[PDB]
């Protein structure tokens, strides 16, 4: 199969700036007939993918001048001269030169902004959850930038990499930051077996993780 | 003019079969092929195959054999994707898309059809208050929250103070934990208006006709 590799996974840009993303095939896309069937698509959060560039450098009807596609053989580039807000979303390259057309893995065009440390808060199991026989400890790591962040959970001073479910919001519309929620779910027996519960957040904004803990 | 309108969201249990429609218009339905694309939550687009026009032949990627079928009701210019014997891995969103032979690409795409496969039965959520747990404290702002646990199917609608509170809120996508969904939502307000000024989350679950409010009190 033809493997289509896109880089980067995420490309932060400042509106108005230039943006360039790469697409590489494991096999040349040049067809025997002379054509190169390498296309580009734009998929907006929640919307249907939109046709942007066909056969490497040909703009689909209605597509803005600022979108230019280039390259050959196995290497391709899609360039956006002056990024507009309507261009944010996920770009996918697609080849149909070789039987069983394949898509690249996508490149998300996002907003760049200044670094921001996360605002971390920890919440012990509520009283009504406990009464009901459950015990979840939730941790919010809000409004941070860049998006890369790792969160660790320690129960009585030792790491717990189980019972943990994470969820992440999309980039914020007005302030371009990201947010994460991490909840450590454990049985009530377990919860009632330990005293200290910590939420450790590691982000480029610090040499030391941000730690939030509570001891029941 | 060209429109590809897909059928509504689908909720099925393993082993059932689903029929997703794609109603085309604004173009000669009999002159273009219809492609189908699968996209798993946050994943890449994956082409399932397509059904040629004048000929009626269907091609399927290797991953979609045996249980999948493509057919169309041309007299109504609609294309169908039928999935029999549903599996859990069939859970994803499906797109219908017109193909243009000369360019060997799909040009106009449908809006997408979400398909969920689960043995779980409808279930309203359990809403718990997330108030601080007597630690840390002062500064200019305080973050509060609500845990919406054990519901199904999606979605749930979360608001704060009936939607009056908007800027300080972050409602996170739901995550599956044993056939059931759980989501959390945080709100940050100035520490002076709380508990002074009430802060309450309102959780609604249409699927089960549920509407719950949970005032956050210093827990
Ligand atoms: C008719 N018909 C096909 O043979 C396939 C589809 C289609 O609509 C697409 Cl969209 C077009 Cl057009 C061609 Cl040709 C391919 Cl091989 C790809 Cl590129 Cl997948």
């Amino acid at each position: 199969e033809l493997v289509m590799t896109q880089t980067p996974l995420s490309l932060p840009v400042s509106l108005g700036d230039q943006a360039s993303i790469s697409c590489r095939s494991s096999q040349s896309l040049v067809h025997s007939n002379g054509n190169t069937y390498l296309h580009w698509y734009l998929q907006k959060p929640g919307q249907s993918p939109k046709f942007l560039i066909y056969k490497v450098s040909n703009r689909f009807s209605g597509v803005p001048d600022r979108f230019g596609g280039s390259g050959s053989g196995t290497d391709f580039i899609l360039k956006i001269s002056r990024v507009e807000a309507e261009d944010l979303g996920v770009y996918f390259c697609f080849q149909s030169t070789h039987f069983f057309p394949t898509f690249g893995g996508g490149t998300k065009l996002e907003i760049k902004s200044a670094d921001a440390a996360p605002t971390v808060s920890i919440f012990p199991p509520s009283s009504e959850q406990l009464t009901s026989g459950g015990a979840s400890v939730v941790c919010f790591l809000n409004n941070f930038y860049p998006k890369d962040i790792n969160v660790k959970w320690k129960i009585d001073g030792s790491e717990r990499q189980n019972g943990v479910l994470n969820s992440w919001t999309d980039q914020d519309s007005k302030d371009s930051t990201y947010s994460m929620s991490s909840t450590l779910t454990l049985t009530k027996d377990e919860y009632e077996r330990h005293n200290s519960y910590t939420c450790e957040a590691t982000h480029k904004t610090s040499t030391s993780p941000i730690v939030k803990s509570f001891n029941r | 003019q060209i429109q590809l309108v897909q059928s509504g969201p689908e909720l099925k249990k393993p082993g059932e079969t689903v029929k997703i429609s794609c109603k085309a218009s604004g173009y000669m339905f009999t002159n273009y092929g219809m492609n189908w694309v699968k996209q798993a939550p946050g994943k890449a687009l994956k082409l399932m195959g397509w059904i040629n026009p004048y000929t009626g032949e269907s091609t399927f990627a290797d991953d979609f054999k045996g249980r999948f079928a493509f057919f169309l009701e041309t007299s109504a210019t609609t294309a169908y994707l039928q999935i029999n014997n549903l599996k859990n891995e069939d859970m994803a969103t499906y797109f219908c898309a017109r193909g243009t032979t000369i360019v060997r690409a799909m040009d106009y795409w449908g809006q997408g059809t979400s398909l969920t496969v689960s043995s779980a039965k409808t279930t309203p959520p359990s809403v718990y208050p997330l108030a601080p747990g007597s630690a840390a404290q002062t500064n200019s702002m305080v973050t509060l929250g609500c845990l919406v646990k054990g519901y199904f199917p999606e979605p749930v609608t979360v608001t704060w103070n009936s939607g009056s509170l908007s800027s300080g809120v972050h409602t996170f996508p739901a995550v599956l934990q044993s056939d059931l969904y759980t989501l959390s939502s945080s709100v940050t307000v100035p520490s002076s208006p709380r508990p002074s000024e009430t802060v309450t989350c309102n959780v609604a679950h249409p699927a089960s006709s549920t509407k719950v409010d949970k005032k956050i009190v210093p827990r």
